Protein backbone atom coordinates (compact mmCIF):
# COMPACT_ATOMS: atom_id res chain seq x y z
CA UNK A 1 0.00 0.00 0.00
CA UNK A 2 2.37 2.56 -1.01
CA UNK A 3 1.32 5.86 -2.50
CA UNK A 4 2.27 8.37 -5.37
CA UNK A 5 0.74 11.61 -7.30
CA UNK A 6 -0.25 12.46 -10.85
CA UNK A 7 1.04 9.20 -12.26
CA UNK A 8 -0.96 6.41 -14.96
CA UNK A 9 1.31 3.95 -13.05
CA UNK A 10 4.11 2.95 -11.11
CA UNK A 11 7.36 1.91 -11.67
CA UNK A 12 9.56 -0.65 -9.10
CA UNK A 13 13.21 -1.79 -9.95
CA UNK A 14 14.52 -4.87 -8.71
CA UNK A 15 18.46 -5.67 -7.73
CA UNK A 16 19.69 -9.14 -8.65
CA UNK A 17 22.53 -10.07 -6.51
CA UNK A 18 26.35 -10.48 -7.39
CA UNK A 19 29.20 -13.12 -7.72
CA UNK A 20 32.84 -12.92 -5.79
CA UNK A 21 35.91 -13.66 -7.51
CA UNK A 22 39.97 -13.94 -6.77
CA UNK A 23 41.94 -11.52 -8.05
CA UNK A 24 45.37 -12.69 -8.67
CA UNK A 25 48.53 -10.30 -7.91
CA UNK A 26 48.57 -8.44 -10.84
CA UNK A 27 45.19 -9.21 -12.52
CA UNK A 28 42.97 -6.48 -13.08
CA UNK A 29 39.25 -5.52 -11.38
CA UNK A 30 38.45 -4.75 -15.19
CA UNK A 31 39.07 -8.15 -16.36
CA UNK A 32 36.57 -10.39 -14.77
CA UNK A 33 33.66 -8.76 -14.02
CA UNK A 34 29.74 -9.35 -14.56
CA UNK A 35 27.66 -6.36 -12.85
CA UNK A 36 24.28 -6.64 -11.25
CA UNK A 37 20.99 -7.45 -13.17
CA UNK A 38 17.95 -4.89 -12.98
CA UNK A 39 14.68 -4.96 -14.09
CA UNK A 40 11.07 -3.41 -13.23
CA UNK A 41 7.87 -4.35 -12.14
CA UNK A 42 4.69 -2.29 -13.28
CA UNK A 43 1.70 -1.40 -11.06
CA UNK A 44 -0.73 0.67 -13.61
CA UNK A 45 -3.48 2.14 -11.84
CA UNK A 46 -6.78 1.46 -12.40
CA UNK A 47 -9.65 4.22 -13.22
CA UNK A 48 -11.64 5.80 -10.84
CA UNK A 49 -14.17 3.77 -8.81
CA UNK B 1 -26.17 10.07 -20.82
CA UNK B 2 -22.41 10.18 -21.68
CA UNK B 3 -21.18 14.22 -21.02
CA UNK B 4 -20.86 15.74 -24.42
CA UNK B 5 -17.31 17.48 -25.42
CA UNK B 6 -15.70 16.69 -21.89
CA UNK B 7 -12.20 16.94 -21.80
CA UNK B 8 -9.79 13.92 -22.29
CA UNK B 9 -6.80 14.52 -21.93
CA UNK B 10 -5.13 11.04 -22.05
CA UNK B 11 -6.12 10.67 -25.39
CA UNK B 12 -3.29 11.73 -28.65
CA UNK B 13 -5.50 13.25 -31.21
CA UNK B 14 -2.92 14.68 -33.25
CA UNK B 15 -2.74 14.40 -37.84
CA UNK B 16 -1.24 10.85 -37.41
CA UNK B 17 -1.35 9.59 -33.90
CA UNK B 18 -3.52 6.56 -33.52
CA UNK B 19 -4.70 8.08 -30.62
CA UNK B 20 -6.80 4.43 -29.60
CA UNK B 21 -5.25 4.08 -26.03
CA UNK B 22 -6.74 6.56 -23.88
CA UNK B 23 -4.23 6.61 -21.19
CA UNK B 24 -1.16 7.58 -23.96
CA UNK B 25 -0.09 11.27 -22.81
CA UNK B 26 -0.02 10.25 -18.88
CA UNK B 27 3.86 9.06 -18.62
CA UNK B 28 4.17 6.23 -15.79
CA UNK B 29 6.14 7.71 -12.01
CA UNK B 30 8.45 6.46 -9.95
CA UNK B 31 6.88 3.81 -7.29
CA UNK B 32 7.68 4.40 -3.67
CA UNK B 33 10.45 2.05 -2.94
CA UNK B 34 13.03 -0.26 -5.14
CA UNK B 35 12.69 -3.68 -4.93
CA UNK B 36 15.60 -5.42 -3.40
CA UNK B 37 17.10 -8.75 -3.07
CA UNK B 38 16.67 -11.03 0.14
CA UNK B 39 19.59 -10.96 2.52
CA UNK B 40 21.64 -14.25 3.20
CA UNK B 41 22.45 -15.07 6.43
CA UNK B 42 25.48 -16.77 7.44
CA UNK B 43 25.10 -19.45 9.35
CA UNK B 44 29.11 -21.45 9.97
CA UNK B 45 30.32 -17.92 11.33
CA UNK B 46 29.75 -19.01 15.18
CA UNK B 47 30.46 -22.69 14.21
CA UNK B 48 33.71 -23.06 14.07
CA UNK B 49 37.53 -21.75 14.57
CA UNK C 1 37.08 -9.02 -4.48
CA UNK C 2 33.54 -8.06 -5.72
CA UNK C 3 33.09 -5.08 -7.48
CA UNK C 4 30.85 -2.90 -9.25
CA UNK C 5 31.15 -0.08 -12.11
CA UNK C 6 28.62 2.74 -12.06
CA UNK C 7 28.40 4.59 -15.18
CA UNK C 8 27.74 9.06 -14.66
CA UNK C 9 25.61 8.91 -17.67
CA UNK C 10 23.49 6.02 -16.56
CA UNK C 11 23.54 7.16 -12.68
CA UNK C 12 21.65 10.50 -14.07
CA UNK C 13 19.08 9.00 -15.62
CA UNK C 14 18.28 6.95 -12.74
CA UNK C 15 15.56 8.41 -10.66
CA UNK C 16 16.86 6.19 -7.45
CA UNK C 17 19.59 5.84 -5.72
CA UNK C 18 21.53 2.23 -5.94
CA UNK C 19 25.28 3.06 -4.18
CA UNK C 20 24.08 2.12 -0.78
CA UNK C 21 22.33 -1.10 -1.79
CA UNK C 22 25.12 -2.48 -4.24
CA UNK C 23 27.99 -1.98 -1.09
CA UNK C 24 25.39 -4.33 0.38
CA UNK C 25 25.29 -6.65 -2.06
CA UNK C 26 29.15 -7.14 -2.81
CA UNK C 27 29.68 -7.61 0.88
CA UNK C 28 27.21 -10.01 1.18
CA UNK C 29 28.08 -12.25 -1.80
CA UNK C 30 32.04 -12.21 0.09
CA UNK C 31 30.59 -13.90 3.14
CA UNK C 32 28.60 -16.23 0.88
CA UNK C 33 31.84 -17.35 -0.47
CA UNK C 34 33.18 -18.14 3.19
CA UNK C 35 29.65 -20.21 4.18
CA UNK C 36 30.35 -22.23 0.47
CA UNK C 37 33.72 -22.91 1.19
CA UNK C 38 33.76 -23.74 5.10
CA UNK C 39 30.66 -26.15 4.26
CA UNK C 40 32.48 -27.94 1.42
CA UNK C 41 35.58 -28.25 3.32
CA UNK C 42 32.71 -30.14 5.51
CA UNK C 43 32.94 -32.40 3.09
CA UNK C 44 35.98 -32.82 1.81
CA UNK C 45 36.65 -34.18 5.38
CA UNK C 46 34.20 -36.72 4.59
CA UNK C 47 35.20 -37.47 0.89
CA UNK C 48 39.20 -37.85 1.79
CA UNK C 49 40.72 -40.80 0.23
CA UNK C 50 41.21 -44.30 2.04
CA UNK C 51 44.19 -43.92 2.32
CA UNK C 52 44.29 -40.16 3.94
CA UNK C 53 41.05 -40.96 6.24
CA UNK C 54 42.54 -39.77 9.05
CA UNK C 55 45.15 -37.37 11.03
CA UNK C 56 46.63 -40.31 13.00
CA UNK C 57 46.00 -43.92 11.82
CA UNK C 58 43.38 -44.74 14.66
CA UNK C 59 42.06 -41.16 16.09
CA UNK C 60 39.09 -41.48 13.66
CA UNK C 61 36.93 -42.26 10.91
CA UNK C 62 34.82 -39.23 8.95
CA UNK C 63 32.00 -41.58 8.82
CA UNK C 64 29.44 -41.62 5.96
CA UNK C 65 25.79 -42.97 6.97
CA UNK C 66 22.53 -44.02 4.95
CA UNK C 67 19.22 -42.92 5.26
CA UNK C 68 17.24 -44.61 1.62
CA UNK C 69 17.49 -45.37 -1.63
CA UNK C 70 15.79 -41.46 -2.57
CA UNK C 71 12.90 -43.53 -4.36
CA UNK C 72 11.75 -45.45 -1.65
CA UNK C 73 11.92 -42.39 0.61
CA UNK C 74 10.20 -39.71 -1.74
CA UNK C 75 7.31 -39.48 0.56
CA UNK C 76 7.92 -36.42 2.69
CA UNK C 77 6.90 -37.83 6.05
CA UNK C 78 8.79 -41.00 5.55
CA UNK C 79 11.66 -39.31 4.46
CA UNK C 80 11.68 -37.20 8.09
CA UNK C 81 11.52 -40.73 9.97
CA UNK C 82 14.47 -42.13 8.61
CA UNK C 83 16.61 -38.57 8.77
CA UNK C 84 15.38 -38.99 13.11
CA UNK C 85 16.15 -42.48 13.03
CA UNK C 86 19.53 -41.85 11.52
CA UNK C 87 20.62 -38.66 13.41
CA UNK C 88 20.43 -41.09 15.89
CA UNK C 89 23.08 -43.27 14.33
CA UNK C 90 25.12 -39.71 13.77
CA UNK C 91 25.48 -38.94 17.58
CA UNK C 92 26.74 -42.63 18.10
CA UNK C 93 29.17 -42.65 15.03
CA UNK C 94 30.60 -39.64 16.55
CA UNK C 95 30.56 -40.13 20.07
CA UNK C 96 32.42 -43.91 19.12
CA UNK C 97 35.37 -40.94 18.24
CA UNK C 98 35.50 -39.51 21.72
CA UNK C 99 33.79 -36.39 20.32
CA UNK C 100 32.60 -34.24 23.42
CA UNK C 101 28.91 -34.12 23.48
CA UNK C 102 27.44 -30.76 22.74
CA UNK C 103 28.69 -28.61 20.05
CA UNK C 104 27.67 -30.16 17.74
CA UNK C 105 25.09 -29.36 14.89
CA UNK C 106 23.57 -30.23 11.57
CA UNK C 107 23.55 -28.70 8.59
CA UNK C 108 20.52 -29.63 5.87
CA UNK C 109 18.35 -28.81 3.09
CA UNK C 110 15.34 -26.97 4.10
CA UNK C 111 13.55 -29.30 1.85
CA UNK C 112 14.92 -32.85 4.39
CA UNK C 113 13.96 -29.92 7.81
CA UNK C 114 10.35 -29.82 6.12
CA UNK C 115 10.55 -33.47 6.00
CA UNK C 116 11.32 -34.32 10.15
CA UNK C 117 8.75 -31.53 10.69
CA UNK C 118 6.37 -34.18 8.60
CA UNK C 119 7.16 -36.82 10.75
CA UNK C 120 6.57 -35.26 13.91
CA UNK C 121 2.87 -33.91 12.78
CA UNK C 122 -0.03 -35.16 14.98
CA UNK C 123 -0.88 -37.24 11.79
CA UNK C 124 2.24 -39.30 11.94
CA UNK C 125 4.05 -38.68 15.81
CA UNK C 126 2.08 -40.23 18.42
CA UNK C 127 3.12 -37.93 21.08
CA UNK C 128 4.69 -34.32 21.09
CA UNK C 129 8.31 -34.06 21.15
CA UNK C 130 11.27 -31.70 19.57
CA UNK C 131 9.65 -29.34 16.89
CA UNK C 132 7.12 -26.62 18.00
CA UNK C 133 4.28 -26.68 14.96
CA UNK C 134 3.18 -23.08 15.46
CA UNK C 135 6.58 -21.69 14.75
CA UNK C 136 7.16 -24.75 12.03
CA UNK C 137 10.67 -25.31 13.85
CA UNK C 138 12.34 -28.09 15.27
CA UNK C 139 14.30 -27.67 18.10
CA UNK C 140 17.87 -29.30 18.98
CA UNK C 141 17.13 -33.02 17.43
CA UNK C 142 19.67 -35.19 19.56
CA UNK C 143 23.09 -33.52 20.22
CA UNK C 144 22.91 -32.04 16.57
CA UNK C 145 21.43 -28.76 16.67
CA UNK C 146 19.67 -28.75 13.05
CA UNK C 147 20.62 -25.67 11.04
CA UNK C 148 18.51 -25.02 7.70
CA UNK C 149 20.55 -23.59 5.16
CA UNK C 150 19.52 -22.97 1.33
CA UNK C 151 22.98 -22.69 0.11
CA UNK C 152 24.68 -26.18 0.39
CA UNK C 153 26.08 -27.78 -2.55
CA UNK C 154 27.63 -24.78 -3.06
CA UNK C 155 31.28 -23.80 -2.70
CA UNK C 156 34.04 -21.30 -2.42
CA UNK C 157 34.48 -18.37 -4.87
CA UNK C 158 36.77 -19.21 -8.26
CA UNK C 159 38.87 -17.49 -10.84
CA UNK C 160 35.93 -15.67 -12.80
CA UNK C 161 32.28 -15.06 -11.99
CA UNK C 162 29.66 -17.82 -13.23
CA UNK C 163 26.56 -16.29 -14.81
CA UNK C 164 23.58 -17.79 -13.12
CA UNK C 165 24.34 -21.85 -13.54
CA UNK C 166 27.54 -21.92 -14.90
CA UNK C 167 30.36 -23.35 -13.11
CA UNK C 168 33.51 -21.28 -11.60
CA UNK C 169 36.89 -22.39 -14.07
CA UNK C 170 39.05 -22.85 -11.16
CA UNK C 171 36.97 -23.33 -7.53
CA UNK C 172 38.85 -23.84 -4.63
CA UNK C 173 36.62 -25.07 -2.24
CA UNK C 174 34.44 -27.03 -4.49
CA UNK C 175 31.01 -29.30 -3.82
CA UNK C 176 31.64 -32.62 -5.91
CA UNK C 177 28.72 -33.01 -8.33
CA UNK C 178 29.25 -36.68 -9.05
CA UNK C 179 32.45 -37.80 -6.50
CA UNK C 180 32.73 -40.64 -4.63
CA UNK C 181 31.23 -40.15 -1.57
CA UNK C 182 28.95 -37.58 -0.08
CA UNK C 183 28.31 -35.77 -3.50
CA UNK C 184 26.25 -33.07 -4.96
CA UNK C 185 23.19 -35.73 -6.12
CA UNK C 186 22.84 -38.19 -3.09
CA UNK C 187 23.00 -35.55 0.32
CA UNK C 188 20.93 -34.71 3.05
CA UNK C 189 22.94 -33.24 5.30
CA UNK C 190 26.25 -32.96 7.02
CA UNK C 191 26.45 -33.37 11.09
CA UNK C 192 29.73 -31.87 12.66
CA UNK C 193 31.41 -30.70 15.89
CA UNK C 194 32.54 -27.34 16.61
CA UNK C 195 36.62 -28.72 16.02
CA UNK C 196 36.25 -30.08 12.92
CA UNK C 197 36.46 -26.76 10.21
CA UNK C 198 38.82 -23.56 10.73
CA UNK C 199 39.34 -20.79 9.04
CA UNK C 200 42.38 -18.04 8.85
CA UNK C 201 42.23 -14.64 8.16
CA UNK C 202 44.24 -11.64 7.11
CA UNK C 203 43.40 -8.37 5.99
CA UNK C 204 39.66 -8.33 7.43
CA UNK C 205 37.10 -7.29 5.29
CA UNK C 206 37.76 -3.79 3.46
CA UNK C 207 35.50 -1.45 1.20
CA UNK C 208 37.02 0.80 -0.57
CA UNK C 209 35.43 3.56 -3.71
CA UNK C 210 37.41 4.85 -6.76
CA UNK C 211 36.78 7.42 -9.61
CA UNK C 212 37.19 6.03 -13.25
CA UNK C 213 37.52 9.17 -15.00
CA UNK C 214 38.46 7.81 -18.37
CA UNK C 215 35.87 6.00 -18.36
CA UNK C 216 33.55 8.50 -16.59
CA UNK C 217 32.56 5.94 -13.96
CA UNK C 218 32.43 5.73 -10.09
CA UNK C 219 33.89 2.28 -8.55
CA UNK C 220 32.90 0.11 -5.65
CA UNK C 221 35.12 -2.80 -4.33
CA UNK C 222 34.97 -4.81 -1.71
CA UNK C 223 37.74 -7.56 -0.80
CA UNK C 224 39.01 -10.08 2.00
CA UNK C 225 41.34 -12.60 2.24
CA UNK C 226 41.12 -15.95 4.43
CA UNK C 227 42.01 -19.68 4.25
CA UNK C 228 39.91 -22.26 4.64
CA UNK C 229 40.86 -26.09 5.35
CA UNK C 230 39.28 -28.94 7.13
CA UNK C 231 41.24 -30.29 10.42
CA UNK C 232 40.18 -32.87 12.82
CA UNK C 233 38.04 -35.28 10.32
CA UNK C 234 37.06 -37.39 12.86
CA UNK C 235 34.71 -34.87 13.94
CA UNK C 236 32.70 -35.12 10.08
CA UNK C 237 30.25 -36.74 8.74
CA UNK C 238 27.40 -37.00 6.15
CA UNK C 239 23.51 -38.23 5.56
CA UNK C 240 23.21 -39.19 1.96
CA UNK C 241 20.91 -41.06 -0.07
CA UNK C 242 21.48 -44.88 -1.02
CA UNK C 243 23.06 -44.97 -4.57
CA UNK C 244 20.87 -45.97 -7.13
CA UNK C 245 21.06 -50.04 -7.86
CA UNK C 246 22.82 -50.41 -11.51
CA UNK D 1 16.95 25.97 -23.38
CA UNK D 2 14.39 23.86 -20.97
CA UNK D 3 16.02 21.43 -17.68
CA UNK D 4 15.06 18.40 -16.56
CA UNK D 5 16.72 15.68 -13.17
CA UNK D 6 17.06 12.41 -13.82
CA UNK D 7 14.96 11.81 -16.79
CA UNK D 8 15.07 9.21 -19.83
CA UNK D 9 13.29 11.91 -21.85
CA UNK D 10 10.91 15.39 -21.16
CA UNK D 11 7.44 14.98 -22.52
CA UNK D 12 6.05 19.02 -24.00
CA UNK D 13 2.13 18.72 -23.83
CA UNK D 14 0.37 21.09 -26.04
CA UNK D 15 -2.94 22.69 -26.45
CA UNK D 16 -5.16 23.15 -29.50
CA UNK D 17 -7.43 26.25 -29.03
CA UNK D 18 -11.28 26.96 -28.50
CA UNK D 19 -14.07 28.63 -30.19
CA UNK D 20 -16.44 30.75 -28.27
CA UNK D 21 -20.62 30.56 -29.05
CA UNK D 22 -23.74 32.50 -28.06
CA UNK D 23 -25.64 30.99 -25.27
CA UNK D 24 -29.14 32.47 -25.53
CA UNK D 25 -31.49 31.82 -22.44
CA UNK D 26 -32.74 28.84 -21.76
CA UNK D 27 -29.63 26.96 -23.56
CA UNK D 28 -27.46 24.36 -21.67
CA UNK D 29 -23.67 24.23 -22.15
CA UNK D 30 -23.25 20.83 -22.35
CA UNK D 31 -25.49 20.95 -25.08
CA UNK D 32 -22.75 23.21 -27.33
CA UNK D 33 -19.21 21.44 -25.98
CA UNK D 34 -16.21 20.63 -29.03
CA UNK D 35 -13.56 20.48 -26.32
CA UNK D 36 -9.93 21.18 -26.86
CA UNK D 37 -7.86 18.49 -28.47
CA UNK D 38 -4.36 17.53 -27.23
CA UNK D 39 -1.10 15.71 -28.38
CA UNK D 40 1.93 15.45 -27.40
CA UNK D 41 5.92 16.00 -28.31
CA UNK D 42 8.81 13.92 -26.49
CA UNK D 43 12.45 14.88 -27.25
CA UNK D 44 14.64 12.39 -25.25
CA UNK D 45 18.41 13.26 -24.46
CA UNK D 46 21.43 11.51 -26.11
CA UNK D 47 24.56 9.92 -24.61
CA UNK D 48 27.22 11.69 -22.99
CA UNK D 49 29.03 14.34 -25.02
CA UNK E 1 7.25 -20.67 -16.85
CA UNK E 2 9.35 -17.80 -19.43
CA UNK E 3 8.44 -15.11 -16.84
CA UNK E 4 8.07 -16.85 -13.31
CA UNK E 5 11.02 -14.90 -11.92
CA UNK E 6 12.13 -11.52 -11.51
CA UNK E 7 15.93 -12.44 -11.97
CA UNK E 8 16.88 -16.04 -12.73
CA UNK E 9 17.77 -17.67 -9.76
CA UNK E 10 15.42 -15.19 -7.55
CA UNK E 11 12.20 -18.06 -6.94
CA UNK E 12 9.21 -19.62 -7.76
CA UNK E 13 5.57 -18.91 -7.33
CA UNK E 14 5.34 -23.01 -6.31
CA UNK E 15 1.93 -23.62 -6.96
CA UNK E 16 1.92 -27.16 -5.14
CA UNK E 17 -0.39 -29.91 -5.41
CA UNK E 18 -3.01 -31.68 -3.03
CA UNK E 19 -4.84 -34.64 -4.56
CA UNK E 20 -7.42 -35.22 -7.48
CA UNK E 21 -10.30 -33.92 -5.22
CA UNK E 22 -12.25 -37.24 -6.18
CA UNK E 23 -11.03 -38.96 -3.49
CA UNK E 24 -10.30 -35.59 -1.06
CA UNK E 25 -14.43 -35.00 -0.90
CA UNK E 26 -14.33 -35.61 2.81
CA UNK E 27 -12.98 -32.69 4.85
CA UNK E 28 -10.77 -34.22 7.26
CA UNK E 29 -9.01 -36.22 4.23
CA UNK E 30 -8.63 -32.43 3.09
CA UNK E 31 -7.50 -31.17 5.72
CA UNK E 32 -4.56 -33.54 5.83
CA UNK E 33 -3.47 -32.88 2.89
CA UNK E 34 -3.58 -28.78 3.27
CA UNK E 35 -1.42 -28.66 6.69
CA UNK E 36 1.03 -31.92 4.80
CA UNK E 37 1.41 -29.47 2.15
CA UNK E 38 1.43 -26.40 4.30
CA UNK E 39 5.12 -28.27 5.25
CA UNK E 40 6.52 -27.94 2.00
CA UNK E 41 5.21 -24.47 0.93
CA UNK E 42 7.12 -23.47 4.40
CA UNK E 43 10.42 -24.87 2.83
CA UNK E 44 9.95 -23.57 -0.87
CA UNK E 45 9.70 -20.29 0.97
CA UNK E 46 12.51 -20.46 2.92
CA UNK E 47 14.44 -21.65 -0.22
CA UNK E 48 14.31 -18.50 -1.92
CA UNK E 49 15.95 -16.25 1.26
CA UNK E 50 11.93 -15.12 1.86
CA UNK E 51 12.27 -13.88 5.70
CA UNK E 52 10.94 -15.97 7.85
CA UNK E 53 7.32 -14.47 10.02
CA UNK E 54 4.82 -12.22 8.49
CA UNK E 55 3.41 -14.83 6.47
CA UNK E 56 -0.19 -15.86 5.52
CA UNK E 57 -2.38 -18.64 4.17
CA UNK E 58 -5.47 -17.37 2.32
CA UNK E 59 -8.12 -19.56 2.07
CA UNK E 60 -12.33 -20.32 1.25
CA UNK E 61 -13.81 -21.01 5.40
CA UNK E 62 -14.90 -24.59 3.92
CA UNK E 63 -11.16 -25.51 3.57
CA UNK E 64 -10.90 -23.77 7.03
CA UNK E 65 -12.94 -26.33 8.86
CA UNK E 66 -11.28 -28.95 6.73
CA UNK E 67 -8.06 -28.17 8.82
CA UNK E 68 -10.13 -28.35 12.32
CA UNK E 69 -11.74 -31.70 11.12
CA UNK E 70 -8.20 -32.80 10.58
CA UNK E 71 -7.05 -31.81 14.12
CA UNK E 72 -9.88 -33.33 15.64
CA UNK E 73 -9.55 -36.25 18.49
CA UNK E 74 -10.78 -38.58 16.04
CA UNK E 75 -7.71 -38.04 13.55
CA UNK E 76 -4.92 -36.36 15.42
CA UNK E 77 -2.60 -38.42 17.82
CA UNK E 78 -2.08 -35.46 19.98
CA UNK E 79 -3.50 -31.94 20.39
CA UNK E 80 -2.18 -29.23 18.68
CA UNK E 81 -2.68 -25.61 16.78
CA UNK E 82 -6.46 -25.91 16.33
CA UNK E 83 -8.87 -25.38 19.77
CA UNK E 84 -12.24 -27.12 19.71
CA UNK E 85 -13.68 -24.85 22.28
CA UNK E 86 -14.12 -22.25 19.65
CA UNK E 87 -12.54 -23.79 16.44
CA UNK E 88 -9.73 -21.45 15.36
CA UNK E 89 -6.74 -22.75 14.02
CA UNK E 90 -3.38 -21.04 15.32
CA UNK E 91 -0.73 -20.16 12.91
CA UNK E 92 -0.16 -23.61 11.08
CA UNK E 93 3.49 -23.62 10.60
CA UNK E 94 5.06 -20.06 9.91
CA UNK E 95 2.17 -19.31 7.89
CA UNK E 96 -1.23 -17.48 9.37
CA UNK E 97 -4.64 -19.11 8.45
CA UNK E 98 -7.05 -16.49 7.30
CA UNK E 99 -10.49 -17.52 6.43
CA UNK F 1 13.86 22.83 -28.30
CA UNK F 2 16.45 21.46 -25.81
CA UNK F 3 16.76 19.68 -23.10
CA UNK F 4 19.70 19.67 -20.69
CA UNK F 5 20.52 17.64 -17.73
CA UNK F 6 23.51 17.92 -15.51
CA UNK F 7 24.26 21.27 -17.79
CA UNK F 8 27.87 21.59 -18.47
CA UNK F 9 30.68 20.89 -16.46
CA UNK F 10 34.48 19.86 -16.76
CA UNK F 11 36.80 17.94 -14.42
CA UNK F 12 40.31 17.20 -13.85
CA UNK F 13 42.28 13.73 -13.47
CA UNK F 14 45.53 13.09 -12.18
CA UNK F 15 46.81 10.08 -14.68
CA UNK F 16 49.66 9.19 -12.32
CA UNK F 17 50.94 5.93 -14.83
CA UNK F 18 51.74 8.73 -17.57
CA UNK F 19 52.96 11.77 -15.17
CA UNK F 20 50.03 13.75 -16.75
CA UNK F 21 46.81 15.69 -16.16
CA UNK F 22 43.64 14.88 -18.23
CA UNK F 23 41.24 17.95 -18.08
CA UNK F 24 37.45 17.04 -20.06
CA UNK F 25 34.67 18.80 -20.26
CA UNK F 26 30.91 16.98 -20.72
CA UNK F 27 26.89 17.59 -21.19
CA UNK F 28 24.23 15.71 -21.78
CA UNK F 29 21.38 17.33 -23.54
CA UNK F 30 18.95 16.50 -26.09
CA UNK F 31 17.14 18.30 -28.96
CA UNK F 32 14.06 18.45 -30.68
CA UNK F 33 11.32 19.54 -32.99
CA UNK F 34 8.39 20.68 -31.02
CA UNK F 35 5.98 23.21 -33.06
CA UNK F 36 6.75 22.31 -36.48
CA UNK F 37 4.25 24.99 -37.79
CA UNK F 38 6.73 27.83 -36.88
CA UNK F 39 9.70 26.16 -39.06
CA UNK F 40 10.43 26.51 -42.83
CA UNK F 41 12.82 26.27 -45.10
CA UNK F 42 13.93 27.85 -48.80
CA UNK F 43 15.13 25.40 -51.44
CA UNK F 44 16.90 25.00 -54.68
CA UNK F 45 14.02 23.68 -57.59
CA UNK F 46 15.38 20.37 -59.15
CA UNK G 1 3.01 14.28 -45.49
CA UNK G 2 0.77 12.85 -42.78
CA UNK G 3 2.31 13.79 -39.54
CA UNK G 4 3.42 17.19 -40.32
CA UNK G 5 1.29 19.06 -37.93
CA UNK G 6 0.60 19.02 -34.46
CA UNK G 7 -2.82 18.75 -34.61
CA UNK G 8 -5.28 19.09 -37.75
CA UNK G 9 -5.66 22.66 -39.34
CA UNK G 10 -2.46 24.50 -36.56
CA UNK G 11 0.15 24.82 -39.54
CA UNK G 12 2.71 23.91 -41.77
CA UNK G 13 6.76 23.92 -42.82
CA UNK G 14 5.63 25.32 -45.81
CA UNK G 15 8.44 24.32 -47.70
CA UNK G 16 8.55 27.10 -50.69
CA UNK G 17 11.12 27.68 -53.38
CA UNK G 18 14.21 29.76 -55.02
CA UNK G 19 13.70 28.43 -58.98
CA UNK G 20 16.57 26.29 -59.50
CA UNK G 21 20.58 27.94 -59.28
CA UNK G 22 21.82 27.34 -62.56
CA UNK G 23 19.53 30.25 -64.33
CA UNK G 24 20.54 32.31 -61.21
CA UNK G 25 24.41 32.53 -61.83
CA UNK G 26 25.62 36.55 -60.55
CA UNK G 27 25.14 36.87 -56.39
CA UNK G 28 23.01 40.01 -57.40
CA UNK G 29 20.11 38.33 -59.02
CA UNK G 30 20.39 35.65 -56.20
CA UNK G 31 19.16 38.15 -53.93
CA UNK G 32 16.04 38.79 -56.04
CA UNK G 33 14.77 35.30 -55.91
CA UNK G 34 15.46 34.92 -51.91
CA UNK G 35 13.82 38.30 -50.72
CA UNK G 36 10.90 38.26 -53.18
CA UNK G 37 10.86 34.80 -51.50
CA UNK G 38 10.56 35.94 -48.19
CA UNK G 39 7.32 37.79 -48.80
CA UNK G 40 5.25 34.44 -48.67
CA UNK G 41 7.86 33.01 -46.03
CA UNK G 42 6.63 35.85 -43.75
CA UNK G 43 2.95 35.72 -45.05
CA UNK G 44 3.06 31.90 -44.94
CA UNK G 45 4.22 32.45 -41.32
CA UNK G 46 1.98 35.13 -40.19
CA UNK G 47 -1.54 32.63 -41.42
CA UNK G 48 -0.31 30.49 -38.38
CA UNK G 49 -0.83 32.99 -35.66
CA UNK G 50 3.05 32.90 -35.46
Amino acid sequence: QRQISSGKSAQFPVIGRTKAAYLQPGESLDDKRKDIKHTEKTINIDGLL
Amino acid sequence: ANMQGGQRLGTNQGKGQSAADKLALFLKVFGGEVLTAFARTSVTTNRHM
Amino acid sequence: TADVLIYDIEDAMNHYDVRSEYTSQIGESLAMAADGAVLAELAGLVNLADSVNENIAGLGKPSLLEVGLKADLTDPVKLGQAVIAQLTIARAALTKNYVPANDRTFYTTPDVYSAILAALMPNAANYAALIDPERGSIRNVMGFEVVEVPHLTAGGAGDDRPDEGAEATNQKHAFPAAGGKVNKENVVGLFQHRSAVGTVKLKDLALERARRTEYQADQIVAKYAMGHGGLRPESAGALVFTAASA
